[PDB]
């Protein structure tokens, strides 16, 4: 009976459809279940990567969950498609960023809240921020001989209830941006060898998801 | 027939109910909007659209059916407890009203139809009244009110 | 059911997502906008000076009180202005700022309708009270409904309900080169406000 | 204690006249107006035709909400108007008016933000409704308030809170000479609606 | 929900209207109610008048309930309006008559039954009856010096089960009838003065009234 | 200490004042009071007086409660005092009129609510109204050669709540009229002997008050 129904009618379209007689299919054979969204996107997924021509040069990136923004600059692959299934989000973020090539250099990575004064996003030039007013917001300090690699977890600090990815314009601009990472070199001397960085972003236990949008048509999602 | 009753009194208070028909086909579909102006008759009703009508107090109807009437109550309101009947005075007074409000029909939707069937669904408009009161007889040929 | 009724064969059960939410942490912690915050709240009425040269019994300032409660400027405006009809008491502060150094008075009389005729010697009948150089720079007069109709009419009242008078009681005076003058002010609120007869007519 | 406050050494008791007095025969029988009565009811939005000449996923009424809610027409601009921010969920109802001789549909989505880029056919996953000319002219939504900040700001708005749009479900249809078009109504109404934030700055 | 109905069907004809909220509207503030009919009928109207040319006169007129015989004879201003609004009627009526002008006129007035021997309605001309035959069906005799007015109850004397308003032809010239009232003078030797009478006509409350009708299009109501 | 008080301040101005020693001053002597208002407005008082000049011509005059129409047409004497000294009034007056002069003259007095259509006030005409519409709102026929005086109970019957006597311009106009008084004489033929009438105005015991007003300044109070 259950394969006539009237989906005009929200009310019957919770009704159970049945067409041909069935079996129960057993039991998922594996433990973990893929489908929870705090273990796909538990694993990490690829955000971005930038180089260093010179010694003594600053770069900054915000971590904007916009969708106008296009790649190279902006959202690439998984998180530009994951960020736009649903509206809001908010909770702290788990990055884990990867160091390459050159040896013996140190480094030093803050974090800088939405809005506050702070270097031009996506632009490579020496840092015009005084060096007591990084450490105060807080920062590690990192070799690339011993490590190279840092895993660490963003804080949640705006004054924003949430973010959203979708936008457009004036709002766009301003409630879009989750926050910005910095990472300043020092010692690069030699400019061979090639020092380049990567980012890797993660979802916490914390973070939550609302109000499911729709996907993106096929043109949206891009690649670097 | 509520008119003929009233026409001999001086004074009155209650609520008229208009009862509408629309005789139409199964085929027609089609929406009206009542709209009750809460006032005095001599106000300009005429400059009102649409959009600001929804504001005071209206139902919406379809034609589509087996149900053809509605029953629209309008419920009482004025400044003074009793209206009163102007018509045997010869000209107009500021203060001295008769109706209650005016009444509105509006075309909320267009009127569709096929080919074979007429364009034009005519409806009548019915008239009674409840909780009516009454005094002050007199006698009085109370004209038609025409347009 | 509330005033705009729709009537309908072929309806249908509607669609919710979600439900209200309260907030465990307030984004504003003052009371939310209400009738009774907004429409009773204390408004400006009329504002004049009171000077020597008024002689005993001159009127400083003749109000009419509704007429003056319904304008673009007063947030009241937002109710009254959609609703034909409406009835309702009044209270009414009335303050001025002397310096001892003067001396004088002054009557405020909460007057219905109009005065007409009757002796302005006896304006103490009326609800009514007295300012005064040497007690008080303050005055609270509270009057219930009062009118010959069920409700007041905005659009074409008949005539103005409570048209509020101000006599001087006593001439001022002052010495020498004392300030020759005294800023005056006029409050009103409507109470237990009540209103009918919605309408657009009023756009 | 509401809003106006006054502080005084000097002030007296106000004088009293009378009291309320409730009306043994009534001069009007409807509900005293209130908030309940005047920001919930229903409102009209927008008005347009639907033609066989929109093509599928043609968009016959693109519609920003709460950005049409606000307007001198409506009797709800009297609260809105005095208040600066604003939170609330929304009500929608489609009224159309199909001959059976026709044939076709509709979709009605409540999108919260905008559209932006994702895809037309996954209308389905936002709180929708079908309309079509088999089963029924009418759809009601409700949707709770979704919004990146505390509350709405009326006089220069972030982002329109719900962007409703309409995309033409399947072609519509007809046979010779039947009438070619249909009325299409939008209505809406704020719900549990709560103000904060008074001013007199928008006059 | 009571705001839609089939009045096409009778059984649905007398739900309960409701459209929109309202309350009880409180009391009506005069005690008596004026839309009792024993109460607007309980006060008189006018019926007819006329007068009186020369001495030892007789006049006599009919009081019929007709539709069709328009005034100066016939039912004036509101009783032609209220006989026809039903159409039966039964039981006595409450009579009151006025003298104005001249004095010192004796006068006996008497009631005659439909279809006896009786002066032919509408005419004033000298009596043709005996004036045996006059007191035998009673009447009273009153001097206008005294009094000038006359409260009398017309009883109920018909061989109908009840008289009706509305008729036509064959049946209005008998039915419709209910009764005559005949007024001699005597003793007016001066034609001067001018003596006038006017009658006035009440329902009483042993009257009744059966199966309402529908009351009269504009043009049919008249006044003198 | 009665002796002294603050009057700036009306909670004490409801003390009861001493000065000087006293005794209570017995009793009143005689039973009645004459300060209750349903005793000394209880005594009727004057309103208004006209002749009539010619025979069937009739009067009208309104009682209209306004300030502004001064006498001989409007209140005079106390009743112009009486009824500015409170803002509103409802309930029944008792009307009594007086006949004088000549004899044998027919007459019919009727009331008319305000509004209706009635005839010009304080004018003499001949009567513009069918007299099928007179008797209809109520009228009594009265002779002068038997009473000459007559004592009638005129009633509330107004769509406003109440009556004002302090008023101006567009509401004094409407509000401030009771209602019409009309007299209609008959038979007046000899224009000699000088029929004149005259009306007095009483307050029931069903009327009401509010609101006490301020008296009138002396130069509003006239005589006619």
């Amino acid at each position: 009976v259950g394969a006539i129904t009237t989906i005009e009618d929200p009310v019957l379209a919770k009704k159970v459809p049945e067409t041909f007689p069935e079996l129960k299919p057993g039991e998922s054979r594996h433990t973990s279940d893929h489908m929870s969204i705090y273990k796909f996107m538990g694993r990490s997924h690829f955000l971005c990567t930038f180089t260093f021509n010179s010694n003594n040069k600053e770069y900054t990136f915000p971590i904007t969950l916009s969708s106008t923004s296009n790649p190279p600059h902006g959202l690439p692959s998984t998180l530009r498609w994951f960020f736009n299934l649903f509206q809001l989000y908010r909770g702290p973020l788990d990055l884990t960023i990867i160091i390459t090539g050159a040896t013996d250099v140190d480094g030093m990575a803050w974090f800088t809240p939405v809005g506050l004064a702070v270097d031009t996003p996506w632009v490579e030039k020496e840092s015009a921020l005084q060096i007591d007013y990084k450490t105060a917001l807080g920062a590690v300090r990192f070799n690339t001989r011993r490590t190279g690699n840092i895993q660490i977890r963003l804080p949640w600090y705006s004054y924003l209830y949430a973010v959203s990815g979708a936008l457009d314009g004036l709002g766009d601009k301003t409630d879009s941006t989750f926050g910005l990472v910095s990472i300043q070199i020092a010692n690069y001397n030699h400019s061979d060898e090639y020092l380049s960085f990567s980012c890797y972003l993660s979802v916490t236990e914390q973070s939550e998801f609302y109000f499911p949008r729709a996907p993106l048509n096929s043109n949206a999602m891009l690649s670097t | 027939a509520l008119a003929s009753i009233c026409q001999m009194f001086c004074f009155w208070r209650g609520d008229l109910v208009f009862d509408f028909q629309v005789f139409p086909t199964k085929y027609h579909s089609g929406r009206l909007l009542f709209c009750f102006v809460p006032g005095n008759e001599l106000i300009d009703v005429t400059g009102i659209t649409l959009k600001q009508a929804t504001t005071a107090p209206c139902a919406v109807m379809d034609i589509a059916g087996v149900q053809s009437t509605l029953r629209f109550r309008v419920p009482w309101i004025s400044d003074t407890p009793y209206r009163v009947n102007r018509y045997t005075k010869e000209a107009h007074q500021k203060g001295e009203y008769t109706a209650i409000g005016k009444l509105i029909v509006y075309c909320y939707n267009r009127l569709t139809s096929p080919s074979n069937v007429a364009h034009h669904v005519r409806v009548n408009v019915y008239l009674s009244a409840i909780n009516l009161e009454c005094f002050a007889p007199l006698y009085h040929a109370m004209d038609v009110t025409t347009q | 059911a509330s005033y705009f009724t729709s009537v309908d064969q072929s309806s249908v059960h509607t669609a919710e997502v979600g439900s209200h939410q309260i907030e465990p942490l307030k984004t504003s912690v003052d009371k939310p906008g209400s009738k009774k915050t907004q429409g009773e709240k204390f408004f400006l009425i009329h504002s004049a000076r009171w000077l020597t040269t008024h002689a005993l019994f001159h009127e400083v300032a003749k109000l009419d009180v509704v007429k003056l409660l319904y304008n673009e400027q007063f947030a009241v405006q937002g109710l009254l202005r959609y609703h034909t009809y409406a009835r309702f008491g009044i209270e009414i502060q009335v303050q001025i700022n002397p310096t001892p150094f003067q001396q004088g008075g002054l009557i405020c009389a909460m007057v219905p309708g109009d005065q007409s005729y009757g002796s302005i010697a006896s304006l103490t009948v009326y609800p009514h009270g007295l300012l005064n150089c040497n007690i008080n720079n303050v005055v609270r007069i509270k009057v219930p409904f009062i009118y010959t109709r069920g409700a007041y009419h905005f659009k074409d009242p008949q005539y103005p309900v409570w048209e509020l008078t101000i006599r001087v009681w006593s001439e001022l005076n002052i010495g020498t080169g004392t300030s020759a003058y005294t800023s005056l002010n006029v409050l009103a609120r409507f109470t237990d406000l009540e209103l009918h007869g919605l309408t657009p007519l009023s756009t």
